[PDB]
C-alpha cells in the first residue's frame, strides 16, 4: 500500500493526504 | 510539490508534514 508504494516506487504528498485522521 | 522516494522513518516525518494536528495512521504490510 502507501508505506510500501513510497519507497519501492515514489509517492506525492497528495497521496499521503490519504492517510490523515 | 514533488514527487518523493520515502523510506523507513523519512516516511512517518512526511505524514506528520502533511498531517500535522489531524494526526495519521501509519500502515505497513505485514
Ligand atoms: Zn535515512
Amino acid at each position: 500500500g502507501i508505506v510500501e508504494q513510497c519507497c519501492t516506487s515514489i509517492c506525492s504528498l497528495y497521496q499521503l493526504e490519504n492517510y490523515c485522521n | 510539490f514533488v514527487n518523493q522516494h520515502l523510506c523507513g522513518s523519512h516516511l512517518v516525518e512526511a505524514l506528520y508534514l502533511v498531517c500535522g494536528e489531524r494526526g495519521f495512521f501509519y500502515t505497513p504490510k505485514a
